[PDB]
């Protein structure tokens, strides 16, 4: 899916800073409740991350639940150019 | 589709503006007390919700 | 299923070998001259040109159009 | 600022949704159930499982992730909802745990009869007055059939069923279709109430021995 | 420094609500405070009647689902600090306690 | 060390994502006055391309550096797929590269700034 660079940066930043993220299955929602990006782009970016094992996806009662993995943490650290010391708030 | 066309039809009321919060189906929604669950899902989750059968 | 009219083909952008190259002219002394206008819009900023249409000037970023007679 | 009716209904809906979310997330880890306790400016959620090491993870990373995602999804104030993982006492007396164990055994290729008999024996050796396990679906053939295993006491009618019977239902996704597993465990009277109902059966009369 | 403190207790379990009301009343009495109540409001019975079948086949049979909400009102004539101390006693789950003035 | 310094600076900028590639974007970024440096590949078959690059860089007072091979410049710009075996394959030549922000100070930045001056 075509995603603006700023939107992808914001999504990745939020995911790494928090380590978890949810999303209601609403493709046409204007903005994600926690992220300024539209809901569809957040859902599809998380699906892309899950497809290559960067995140774990759980679905229940029309909602998504994404949890970052070690490979996902490494990818986000490399891509965001953050120092190795900084880690997701969950740890 | 085009932004002004894709999903542009108003959905402020009617069966198409509401769905089951458990399964997303738009049919047989129980709106009483704000449950917003379809009758099947509500009958499945009634005990957890706190609804008891006395008669 | 059966179809009556020929299948429609989605729009594909035409390819220009060097669209930027024709937006500037360089003299022997080294001075650079721009052969197309620049959008006055602040958001577009400098370096953003406007198309030279046969009745108006069109900006591809903000969509601002100026008609000349 | 909502009415009491809507408040209680929303509390029940939140409990149901949280239970479903935990069941989906903690399937393999084991999830007997959850309890929600509300306190002034603090809500406590206790996760019951047979394997709290998996639920907590290494240094509580998994439980912290669950707490964060629950707080974000349910709009809880930050540092206001916290999760706890507790051991389930007498897991053999929990219908959900036994159903999950049977699901795991069946998904591993174990024969249905052997797994069901083992589950029945484990339940009975755990102090259950009786138990019943039903397996339904396509077993050994394209024609669906039901398998019933039973031992001990069992009641099915009247009010005491709601307290003396613990039951669960689970689906197993096999290669050729879904398998339906039902676990029904009859508890035993417990004066303390920890391991069973704190009420005797209606038609049980005890006469004290005369001096 | 005396005010009519209003305490509203709501719960789905009668036993826990009654025990909490009794504990609050005894705590107020132990401090020589004036207690009015507890006043039992009419029980609220939320009712939902839904068809048993997940389809349209068979005899139309219906499930009567009820959720009962019990509300209690207690009035104390004392200061805010003493009532706050009294209400600090342990409260079992399922009982909501709200404290207000008048 | 000048070539190594330039490569290090370009790689760090790419990691920070503060660099632009191509003339169609290079001219725009340079005209924004946010371009702090320009790099041009010598292996160019279009005299107008190099003439325009040099004229714009001189007019806008932007540091200019030259590279012999355009494919090497593209590789240093990240226009390739890195394989675990070794050097990245599927390379595409990049005629010009521009820098908007260096992200952070580096050893090669000082060498490049000393050389270009
Ligand atoms: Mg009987
Ligand atoms: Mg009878
Ligand atoms: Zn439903
Ligand atoms: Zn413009």
């Amino acid at each position: 899916m075509i995603i603006s660079e700023k939107n992808r940066r914001e999504i990745s930043k939020y995911l790494f800073q928090e380590g978890v993220c949810y999303a209601k299955k609403d493709y046409n929602l204007a903005k994600h409740p926690l992220i300024d990006v539209p809901n569809l782009q957040v859902i599809k970016l998380m699906q892309s991350f899950k497809s290559k094992e960067y995140v774990r996806e759980t679905f229940a009662w029309m909602h998504y639940y994404w949890y970052l993995t070690n490979d996902g943490i490494e990818f986000l650290r490399t891509y965001l150019n953050l120092p190795s010391e900084i880690v997701p708030a969950t740890l | 589709g085009h932004s002004n066309i894709w999903n542009a039809h108003p959905k402020n009321y009617g069966p198409g503006s509401r769905t089951c919060r458990v399964c997303g189906n738009p049919h047989a929604i129980i709106r009483k007390y704000g449950l917003m669950c379809c009758r099947q899902c509500f009958r499945s989750n009634a005990k957890e919700i706190g609804f008891i059968k006395y008669r | 299923k059966t179809y009556t009219k020929p299948k429609k083909i989605k729009h594909k952008k035409k390819k220009v070998k060097l669209a930027v190259l024709q937006f500037y002219k360089v003299d022997d002394s080294g001075k650079v001259q721009r052969l197309r206008k620049e959008c006055p819009n602040a958001e577009c900023g400098a370096g953003t040109f406007m198309a030279n249409h046969f009745d108006r000037h069109y900006c591809g970023k903000c969509g601002l159009t100026y008609v000349y007679q | 600022q909502i009415s009491k009716k809507r408040k209680f209904v929303a509390d029940g809906v939140f409990f149901a949704e949280l239970n479903e979310v935990l069941t989906r997330e903690l399937a393999e880890d084991g999830y007997s159930g959850v309890e929600v306790r509300v306190t002034p400016v603090r809500t406590e959620i206790i996760i019951r499982a047979t394997r709290t090491q998996n639920v907590l993870g290494e240094k509580g990373r998994r439980i912290r992730e669950l707490t964060s995602v629950v707080q974000k999804r349910f709009k809880f104030k930050e540092n206001s909802v916290e999760l706890y993982a507790e051991k389930v006492n007498n897991r053999g007396l929990c219908a959900v745990a036994q159903a999950e164990s049977l699901r795991y055994k069946l998904l591993g290729g174990l024969a249905v009869r052997r797994a069901c008999y083992g589950v029945l024996r484990f339940i009975m050796e755990s102090g259950a007055k009786g138990c019943e396990v039903i397996v339904s679906g396509k077993l050994r053939a394209q024609r669906a059939k039901s398998m019933k295993f039973k031992d001990g006491y069992m009641i099915s009618s009247g009010q005491p069923v709601k307290e003396y019977i613990d039951s669960a239902v689970r689906h197993i996704l096999m290669r050729q279709g879904v398998l339906g597993i039902k676990v029904k465990i009859m508890l035993d009277w417990d004066p303390k109430g920890k391991q069973g109902p704190t009420t005797p059966l209606p038609d049980l009369v005890t006469i004290h021995s005369p001096k | 420094q005396i005010h009519k403190i209003r305490i509203t207790l709501s719960s789905k379990n009668v036993k826990n609500l009654e025990k909490v009301c009794a504990d609050l009343v005894r705590g107020a009495k132990d401090k020589r405070l004036r207690v009015k109540g507890p006043v039992r409001m009419p029980t609220k019975v939320l009712n939902i009647t839904t068809r048993k079948s997940p389809c349209g086949e068979g005899t139309n049979t219906w499930d009567r689902f009820e959720l009962r909400v019990h509300k209690r009102v207690i009035d104390l004539f004392s200061s805010a600090d003493v009532v706050k101390q009294i209400t600090s006693i342990t409260i079992e789950p399922g009982v909501e306690v709200e404290v207000t003035i008048a | 060390d000048i070539m190594t310094a330039l490569q290090l600076v370009l790689k760090k900028s790419k990691a920070h994502g503060g660099l632009a590639r191509g003339l169609h974007e290079g001219a725009k970024v340079i005209e924004k006055h946010a371009a702090q440096l320009c790099v041009l590949a010598e292996d160019c078959d279009q005299p107008d391309y190099v003439k325009l690059v040099k004229a714009l860089c001189a007019d806008h007072n932007v540091s200019l550096i030259t590279v012999p091979n355009a494919k090497t410049l593209g590789e240093w710009a990240g226009l390739c797929k890195i394989d675990s075996e070794g050097k990245a394959r599927k390379v595409v030549g990049c005629g010009c590269v521009v820098v908007k922000d260096y992200g952070e100070e580096t050893e090669g930045l000082h060498i490049v700034q000393e050389y270009v001056k």
